[PDB]
């Protein structure tokens, strides 16, 4: 399972000046491309190492497209102003991502795409990609409008065959990367609290996807502090749990990781 | 590539 | 609505010129066409909301902008001879309309590229009184009205009974015809009826005018010629009735 | 409106170990609008080297973006990150703990 | 790209008439329009969905579920359908107001004539002048009449009126030149006329 994913952001800037229209590609954990007009010389770009050599073609494509986008976008902005009653005063914000997700066959498993405005659902493009769904009663219009100029049929199209064969495409590019699996190298860290309390901390570091589960038993639900997962820097991702121990019985409880990389699950203890 | 049509809303 | 400006237009081969288009109210898209005597509408460039949106193979002398007031201007330098065809401009691309991809023409801008300005003539009108042969045998009576030795064919027929404007009965031709036609740049000839009932033409009181509307030369033309300037004007040819 | 405030953490991306180099990251997550302040100190001063990812979102549409800096680390030297955002009463500033 | 078919139509008034359009590439909208001559294209139907069929008064248009044609019907031909009928469209995955258009189907409307009483007659000028014209008038659907056989000779093709208040079509063409070798009976004689055609004096 692989997905080529696409987050497009569209801030309106009251004196600044032209709105700002960042473009983020990802196949799959890996962003790999980017598009940002608030740069004087605005094109679509590299941001993977598996892109660096591609070719004029490809990026003119990618420029359009996305300089395409920002035109409307600009006039979808003054747009959504007048549906909410709103003023030239202040700064909102357009968001639509879009994406294609393969199956274990390595054929389209579901496609998605969708519009918010000001961090709140807009417009949705319905599971069988034929029509659109206005998620807020002020999206009426341009659901209306884009189901009676059938619009979802290019989506569907671009959902279902483009983003498909371009997937592929870069999931090639970049096989020595993308498809190899970094697992997380693991260590548990103790660090006491007060003479009573002790803290034992399980660390997952350096893995690649970003998908994981780290759980402490003795099955200890009871109060356990999990981190969000964050990026590294450097491709791969890092995350932490941990649990409140009394101090002395440490080896009572136990940590399970459990990453795609791994053969074995791995389950962890604290070495002194 | 990404979708080289959106939507006039 | 969509304006454009000038109707017409006649220059020499070399020359600058420049087209103006005001869309639909609202419409924030504009496209330039260009339609040739035969060809099709071959499509020149595409605006948006200010900006460039779509290039379709311009001459490089050929240039376009689109303004903040979403008017558009189609400046075409140095002018050649084959560039002689119709411009047209379309609007669409209202966000308030439902059917925002509906584009909307306005009626053109005739560009006549010629070598030699003093090649360009006014129309000779003059109208033709009913055979009587044909009023004994049919009770009809067509009058016939020709606008000759014109170059280039910007011209426009219109028949004005007893003042106003006629419709019906009148019938002008469709296209004009090349007097030389064995030349370029020949000179046009243009034939229309008016057929009226007998007693209609027999009668002294009414009054008939065949009037052909020229389109020529600008006033900031240079006229170096001895003979009159061929400016834009009304030409006219009038008829009574008789008994 | 929807007015989401940040996820703020500060780490390193390798171990930290004195005299050994390194990269110091804030990664600010989870918040709306877009339009984001972050800064990363050294023992209070502010870093001018400091760099930045792309401006990204997640399924829920709150931002994420990571600031990043080369620097190497001492037992002595202690460094934090400030942000702030609309839905911060005052820059909230958290301290860059090795062992978390 | 698309392609229209026929390139050109001669339909006889009362008649209906069909008209082909064909893409290279799948597309999702199709948009037909008529052209006056020297008038800016009007927009006659527009399909949005595949096997939609939209009709405007005797138009018809048609989506074809192929995704690569269209047709339009006229349903039955008055002569005022004269022009051109353009074909354009959406090309599927084309980004937002792209619309491509076809080369135009040229449409013509021959009138119905009810009561062909041949003739050709002699005008005469308001200037007492030898520069006058030859009127061929009153004749029938059929005769497709010819251009000047000669450099100072000059004929216009059939041109119909109709005098709508005593509801009568005439069709006619007018022969001029300035040459005294030019005669009522010469004018028209390449041009095939019928052996009943009224010559007066």
């Amino acid at each position: 399972s692989h997905s080529l994913k696409y987050f497009h952001t569209s801030v309106s800037r009251p004196g600044r000046g032209e709105p700002r229209f960042i473009s983020v590609g990802y196949v799959d954990d890996t962003q790999f491309v980017r598009f940002d007009n608030d740069a004087a010389s605005p094109r679509m770009v590299p941001r993977a190492p598996w892109m660096e050599q591609e070719g004029s073609e490809y990026w003119d494509r990618e420029t359009r497209s996305a300089r395409d986008t920002a035109q409307i976008f600009r006039v979808n902005l003054r747009t959504l102003r007048g549906y909410y009653n709103q003023s030239e005063a202040g700064s909102h914000t357009l968001q639509w991502m879009h994406g294609c997700e393969l199956g274990p066959d390595r054929r389209f498993l579901r496609g998605y795409e969708q519009f918010a405005y000001d961090g709140k659902d807009y417009l949705t493009l319905n599971e069988d990609l034929r029509s659109w769904t206005a998620v807020d009663t002020a999206a009426q219009i341009s659901e209306q409008k884009s189901n009676d100029a059938s619009e979802a049929e290019h989506q569907r199209a671009y959902l279902e065959d483009t983003c498909v064969e371009w997937l592929h495409k870069y999931l090639e590019k970049g096989k020595e990367t993308l498809l190899h699996l970094e697992p997380p190298k693991t260590h548990v860290t103790h660090h006491p609290i007060s003479d009573h309390e002790a803290t034992l901390r399980c660390w997952a570091l350096g893995f690649y996807p970003a998908e994981i589960t780290l759980t402490w038993q003795q099955g200890h639900t009871q109060d356990t502090e999990l981190v969000e997962t964050r990026p590294a820097g450097d491709g791969t991702f890092q995350k932490w749990a941990a649990v409140v121990v009394p101090s002395g019985e440490e080896q009572r409880y136990t940590c399970h990781v459990q990453h795609e990389g791994l053969p074995e699950p791995v389950t962890l203890r604290w070495k002194p | 590539v990404m979708a080289p049509r959106t939507l006039v809303l | 609505g969509v304006t454009q400006t000038p109707k017409h237009l006649i220059t020499a081969t070399g020359q600058r010129v420049t087209l103006r288009c005001s869309p639909r109210s609202g419409d924030l898209s504009v496209y330039w066409y260009q339609q040739s005597l035969d060809q099709g509408l071959q499509f020149l460039i595409q605006y948006y909301n200010g900006e460039e949106r779509a290039k379709g193979n311009i001459l490089e002398r050929f240039s376009a902008q689109q303004f903040p007031d979403l008017h558009s201007e189609l400046n075409l330098s140095s002018l050649e001879l084959g560039d002689s065809a119709l411009y047209f401009c379309a609007s669409s691309a209202n966000p308030g309309d439902s059917s925002n991809e509906k584009l909307f023409f306005g009626s053109g801008t005739q560009l006549s590229v010629l070598e030699d300005l003093n090649k360009v003539f006014p129309p000779e009108v003059a109208v033709f009184e009913p055979s009587e042969a044909e009023i004994s045998h049919t009770q009809k009576a067509t009058l016939v009205c020709l606008a000759t030795g014109f170059y280039p064919d910007h011209v426009e027929l219109s028949w004005w009974v007893n003042g106003k404007e006629v419709h019906s009965g009148v019938c002008t031709d469709p296209q004009p015809l090349k007097e030389q036609p064995a030349l370029n740049d020949s000179r046009y000839a243009l034939s229309s009826r008016l057929r009226v009932s007998a007693t209609f033409w027999q009668n002294p009181r009414n009054h008939f005018r065949c009037q052909v509307q020229f389109y020529g030369l600008s006033e900031n033309d240079e006229w170096t010629q001895d003979r009159a300037k061929p400016v834009t004007q009304i030409v006219s040819a009038e008829a009574w009735g008789r008994a | 409106m929807i007015q989401r405030t940040p996820k703020i953490q500060v780490y390193s991306r390798h171990p930290a170990e004195n005299g050994k180099s390194n990269f110091l990251n804030c990664y600010v997550s989870g918040f709306h609008p877009s339009d984001i302040e972050v800064d990363l100190l050294k023992n209070g001063e502010r870093i001018e080297k400091v760099e930045h990812s792309d401006l990204s979102f997640s399924k829920d549409w709150s931002f994420y973006l990571l600031y990043y800096t080369e620097f190497t680390p001492t037992e002595k030297d202690e460094y934090a990150c400030r942000v702030n955002h609309v839905t911060l009463s005052q820059p909230k500033i958290v301290k860059w703990d090795r062992d978390m | 790209q698309l392609n229209q078919s026929p390139q050109s139509m001669f339909i006889q008034e009362g008649e209906d008439v069909s008209m082909n359009c064909t893409s290279s590439s799948i597309f999702n909208t199709w948009l037909w329009y008529k052209q006056d001559p020297g008038e800016g294209p009007v927009l006659l139907i527009a399909l949005y969905k595949a096997g939609e069929l939209t009709s405007n008064g005797r138009l018809t248009a048609q989506f074809g579920i192929t995704r690569k044609d269209s047709f339009l019907n006229i349903s039955a031909s008055i002569p005022s359908d004269v022009g051109i009928y353009f074909c354009a469209g959406q090309p599927l995955g084309g980004s937002n107001y792209k619309l491509t258009f076809g080369k135009g189907t040229l449409l013509t409307v021959n009138p119905n004539i009810q009561n062909p009483d041949p003739a050709v007659y002699q005008l005469r000028d308001s200037k007492s002048s030898d520069k006058s014209v030859c009127l061929f008038t009153d004749f029938d659907s059929q005769t497709n009449v010819s251009q000047s056989k000669d450099s100072d000779v000059y004929i216009t093709d059939k041109c119909v009126l109709d005098m709508r208040s005593m509801d009568f079509k005439s069709n006619s063409a007018v022969a001029w030149s300035n040459k005294s070798d030019f005669a009522c009976a010469n004018a028209f004689n390449n041009s095939i006329i019928p052996e009943d055609t009224f010559f007066p004096s």
